[PDB]
RNA sequence: AACCUGGUUGAUCCUGCCAGUUACAUAUGCUUGUCUUAAAUAUUAACCCAUGCAUGUGCCAGUUCAGUAUUGAACAGCGAAACUGCGAAUGGCUCAUUAAAACAGUUAUAGUUUAUUUGAUAAUUAAAGAUUACAUGGAUAACCGAGCUAAUUGUUGGGCUAAUACAUGCUUAAAAUUCCGUGUCCUGCGACCGGAACGUAUUUAUUAGAUAUUAGACCAAUCGCAGCAAUGUGAUUGAGAUGAAUCAAAGUAACUGAUCGGAUCGAGGUUUACCUCGAUAAAUCAUCUAAGUUUCUGCCCUAUCAGCUCUCGAUGGUAGUGUAUUGGACUACCAUGGCAGUCACGGGUAACGGAGAAUUAGGGUUCGAUUCCGGAGAAGGAGCCUGAGAAACGGCUACUACAACUACGGUUCGGCAG
RNA sequence: CAGGCAGGUUUUAGCCCGAAUACAUUAGCAUGGAAUAAUGGAAUAGGACUAAGUCCAUUUUAUUGGUUCUUGGAUUUGGUAAU
């Protein structure tokens, strides 16, 4: 092809950003980030379609590059139409100071849930990868692209960090094995959340997981697509739509219209 | 604040309450003038630029300013 | 545009095979780059010549065309001098390389013993010049000197062939780097079972 | 003397020991590259005590394996160190609701290690392009004996 | 440039037999009964119904 | 709505077709009051083209002695040119080519490149040289002025000054490690002493990375932990990552030095010694993005296509080239293979493949130029500059056939499948 | 048609609710399985299980030897089994 593709079309952005089919004929298309473009939810989408605080395309463009600074993604400022913000991030609204989760719905859809000055500290990180580099020193890798120097030694390449960005200081990790809390980044089953039952390694090339939760359903997904939201029943940040468990058609009819 | 709303809101918006004013037919002679400045070397371009159909964006923000003074109450 | 795209052959069933691409651009096939020896200025004054390729990435890569030194080190004793190369004998893949004194990554050739004669002499106290004189010690034997024997005592026996080659000037080595490439010349000294076989083809070779 | 020089200019190996092996006059000299690709396979005890100087080799050289592994059956052994691998399978037809028969012809390589033979059942790995045809490397050679053609011979193994 | 993405229908249904006596008296003594304008309406409920019980047979299975 | 009816006889019962019947596509005839919605030179020429537009861009934060406004006396508002920097390789149109090729669903990259982004990382500026770092050097647009041609975003030629352009460059850690001196003590290449090398990267050679799947024992030697020795002790601390590494990180030896290690820019503060938040340049690792190449499986007619590929590659092995890297991708040498009736090879296709579209009891039949995706191409064909990125093509070179101007010397920012 | 909106100002500088689901055959992956179907295991013999002996190879034992030993493989023998 030509070279790089630069562009993005109504039609084929993600059913993750609930977006507009008649809408135009494009849509911002995510900047190279922290989070990959059908895992993320560029900026604009978030306050224009999502918050509702930006409303036509030029709301957005003076919100963000207003000398004021109204948009925070964890602890840091933010002026680009199309950040990526990504799973388990925390944005800040200056101007109200509001605090939100970026986590995926039960029927995987991205949520916006609010936080409180207490959970706004903390953030969830998944351990991308771990090596040892320059001069004897260990380092650490986060889903969130994030690169650590001098992490505890206690922890396996699949990990799951609690981060307390107030002091970009880790705390209370937990691995991934049989006996712990988890929520699915992506796939057939995004959003769910439950107990790790085991973990078959079939290394031919790609291994497999089981769970269970709330009503106790049989879950089944690829490794890369489990994220320790934590250790041993206790979930460790709030979620969105109750508790990470989608319903059958039957069951989302008999609470609602009770049937 | 007012002062806010003359900032916000959009160009057309402000000619509708009857506060900017105009928004003549830019199109045809940008398009003619992009005709002659893409042959000219630097010392004639100057001299056109300074015929290029009025509506500077500096001139939108004085005469925004203006509205901004000349305007107190309520 | 001297690509090298699979197109232009016949799949397994030798049945030619269709093309609807004009050559792309990243098919690139930049010129061979023959690589000559100065040990022979008989023309060639400008000892060295080394152009850079603009690479893909943006790197550079830099490209040998003539040369007259490169560096080399002995297998065995962990040495590694930049030397004087002499000239170029069989170079295997073909013998016209060696007609032309081309400079291959594996292209065996000569270098000078200076570096290494001068070096196995300051630490073992062997010059290996002709076999006489054959050490060459301090007059007194109680301090340091007492190492020079501890390591010459660690029965130095370098092959019957290392030996001879010191004495001769010359010294049998192996070259490891793509010329053409990144446009330098380094190889390792000749040793044990390529040298002893290596050296059959130049007997042979010429007898 | 014969597995070094045979024709070809030379065989070393990718652990360029040798020569400097007479540095170490006392315990084992004798190195060869030694490896194991894993994935649940055994190496070869041919493979460790041999002279052959294979670079195409899964045990003696950098070649990795990844992903795609097969089995099929072995159709000949002309060749240097590769071998053509028949697999046998069938295929559906729509229309008919019912099969066909259908082989694929595969290029194998073969490590000396493990001895060929015609009409065996052999077991691949996926390794680098290696040439035109080859990118697949033997792994594991299983003996088994067909009386006769070995093109007659169609088993959905 | 056009590229709409509003979809199409038809609510119409067009009969094999264009000529069936028994069929169009039913056709007739229905729009005189319902006040009907064009044989067409008639169709158009026809399809109606019909989309209940293919759907009605679709989970009868 | 799983329906059928007319026509072979003087009548009859049959196969059987023609016909009707139906839907849907472009065409077209006649006829047209509303509202909602809307395809639209694809087919026949991927045939040709006037004309106009279709790609440009500047902040508070790369250069303003243009001009305005009589403005911090170096320059501070607005604000063109012109040197700088990015972009121009997205999109948009078209389907001529193209039947395991492209495509799709899958897989690999331990065989690779990726400007812009996000996270992190740098104590040592190499030798010779040279040397200011409170910081270096030289030149040129814009401008002033002279000029050529019938001619175009042609350009000669003289004079003037700035950069994140160009060019050149200053920067004390200790320890450790390695090696050297006929240095002391002692014999362990051991200890103290003194000298030398020492960032990173580049290029090789070599040492070790202890497949924490994998228990232990005795005598000798070495080894290391206490150690003057004696005698011991102990074999322990250890082991980031993978299904697997000639991985990650590391020791020694030397090579290149065209890798990097900031001579740059704001603004807000504040009685000092300055302070605070930013711009941008740029190296490596990640990361994002995308791209090469790749595993497996699947395509319409056709043998009035049966043997095909192999003088130069056809199949495999060797060594090298070359590339971003793998590879016969190309060279050389060697072996003779590779495919086929489970249809090779060859030919046709008004054939770009999918997602899908029309009718449908079930099974099927026929289409997919055409909004998504992937591919290919820009008059045909080859070549290339530049760049992180295209063989680009709203860039260049030559040929074939053409389009526009001419004072016939020569010229064109000449390619509407936008 | 169809868009994916919208519902209540009588909590209105805010409220409630949505953008679900299914089908996707052909080839690949994980996985439960007893039928049909194909395929296979001990017939030259040899196999099987077990004990010992011997030989080759080998992990942890600091490391190198030498023994031993664990662990694989090779044989000979004897025992067991409705061979
Ligand atoms: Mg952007
Ligand atoms: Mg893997
Ligand atoms: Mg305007
Ligand atoms: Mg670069
Ligand atoms: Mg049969
Ligand atoms: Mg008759
Ligand atoms: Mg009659
Ligand atoms: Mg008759
Ligand atoms: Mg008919
Ligand atoms: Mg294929
Ligand atoms: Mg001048
Ligand atoms: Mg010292
Ligand atoms: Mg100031
Ligand atoms: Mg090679
Ligand atoms: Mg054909
Ligand atoms: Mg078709
Ligand atoms: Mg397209
Ligand atoms: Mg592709
Ligand atoms: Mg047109």
């Amino acid at each position: 092809a030509r070279g790089p593709k630069k562009h993005l079309k109504r039609i084929n952005a993600p059913k993750s950003w609930m977006l507009n089919k008649l809408g135009g004929i494009w849509a911002t298309r995510p900047s190279q980030g922290p989070h990959k473009l059908r895992e993320s939810l560029p900026l604009s989408v978030l306050l224009k379609e999502r918050l509702n605080y930006a409303l036509n395309g030029r709301d957005v463009t003076l919100i963000l590059n207003d000398k004021e600074q109204n948009v925070f993604v964890d602890g840091k400022v933010r002026r680009d139409k199309g950040y990526p913000t990504g799973l388990m991030d925390v944005v800040r609204i200056e101007k109200t100071d509001q605090s939100f989760r970026i986590l995926y719905d039960t029927k995987g859809r991205f949520v916006l849930k609010s936080l409180s000055k207490e959970e706004a500290k903390y953030k969830l990180l998944k351990v991308t990868a771990k090596a040892i580099g320059p001069n004897q020193i260990p380092y650490i890798v986060t889903h969130d692209s994030r690169t650590i120097r001098f992490p505890n030694p206690e922890i396996k390449i699949g990990d799951t960090l609690k981060y307390d960005l107030v002091n970009n200081k880790i705390e209370n990790f937990a691995h991934l094995e049989s006996g712990n809390v988890c929520y699915i980044q992506q796939g057939n089953n995004i959003g769910r959340v439950g107990i790790i039952q085991h973990i078959e390694k079939h290394q031919g090339s790609f291994d497999i997981c089981h769970v269970k939760d709330a009503k106790g359903n049989a879950f089944a997904t690829r490794l890369g697509n489990i994220f320790v939201l934590g250790q041993g029943k206790k979930s460790w940040i709030e979620l969105p739509s109750g508790d990470g468990v989608r319903e059958t058609i039957l069951e989302e009819r008999k609470r609602k219209f009770s049937y | 604040n007012q002062q806010y709303l003359l900032k916000y809101e959009p160009n057309y918006r402000l000619r509708k309450v009857k506060i900017l004013g105009e928004k003549p037919n830019t199109r045809r002679s940008f398009k003619e003038l992009k005709r002659k400045i893409k042959r000219t070397s630097g010392k004639a371009i100057t001299k056109l630029l300074s015929e290029k159909k009025g509506d500077t964006w500096a001139s939108v923000q004085s005469k925004k300013s203006d509205h901004l003074k000349n305007f107190v109450a309520k | 545009g001297i690509s090298r795209d699979s197109k232009h052959k016949r799949r397994a069933t030798g049945g030619r095979m269709p093309v609807h691409r004009k050559k792309r651009a990243f098919e690139k096939g930049r010129p061979i780059s023959m690589t000559k020896l100065t040990t022979q200025s008989t023309t060639i004054t400008e000892k060295r010549r080394i152009r850079p390729v603009r690479v893909r990435g943006g790197h550079l890569k830099f490209r040998a065309l003539r040369l007259c030194e490169g560096n080399f080190s002995w297998g065995s004793e962990n040495i590694t001098r930049k030397t004087k190369i002499l000239d170029v004998k069989y170079n295997a893949t073909n013998n016209e390389l060696v007609r032309t004194k081309t400079l291959v990554k594996n292209s065996i050739v000569e270098i000078d013993s200076t570096p290494f004669r001068e070096w196995y002499k300051l630490h073992y106290g062997i010059d290996l010049g002709l076999k006489k004189d054959r050490t060459v010690l301090g007059n007194k034997e109680k301090s340091r000197h007492v190492q020079k024997r501890v390591k010459r005592t660690k029965a130095q026996a370098l092959e019957k062939n290392i030996e001879e080659q010191f004495v001769s000037q010359r010294i049998l080595a192996c070259i490891t780097s793509r010329p053409g490439q990144s446009g330098r010349a380094d190889g390792y000294i000749l040793e044990g079972k390529e040298l002893e076989f290596y050296i059959r083809k130049l007997q042979s070779k010429k007898k | 003397m014969d597995t070094q020089i045979q024709r070809a200019y030379q065989k070393q190996d990718g652990v360029f020991l040798n020569s400097k092996k007479l540095l170490a006059k006392k315990t084992s000299a004798g190195v060869r590259y030694y490896k194991n690709i894993g994935l649940g396979f055994k190496t070869p005890k041919e493979a460790i005590e041999g002279t052959y100087v294979d670079k195409k080799c899964p045990f003696t050289s950098n070649l990795s394996i990844r992903g795609k592994i097969i089995k099929g059956l072995v159709i000949s052994t002309k060749m240097n160190r590769t071998v053509i691998i028949r697999r046998d399978y069938l295929h559906y037809v729509r229309k008919y609701n019912r099969y066909e028969k259908r082989h694929r012809n595969i290029p194998v390589h073969i490590s000396p290690c493990f001895s060929v033979k015609e009409g065996d059942i052999l077991v691949a790995g996926q390794c680098r392009p290696i040439s035109k045809t080859v990118r697949f490397n033997a792994l594991q050679v299983v003996p088994n004996e067909i009386i006769g053609s070995v093109r007659k011979q169609f088993l959905l193994f | 440039m056009g590229k709409t993405y509003i979809n199409t229908s038809k609510t119409y249904s067009t009969p094999r037999r264009p000529y069936e006596k028994e069929r169009l008296d039913n056709e007739m003594k229905l729009i005189g009964t319902f006040g009907l304008k064009n044989k067409r309406e008639v169709w158009r409920v026809q399809m109606i119904l019909a989309k209940f019980r293919k759907a009605a047979r679709e989970l009868l299975t």
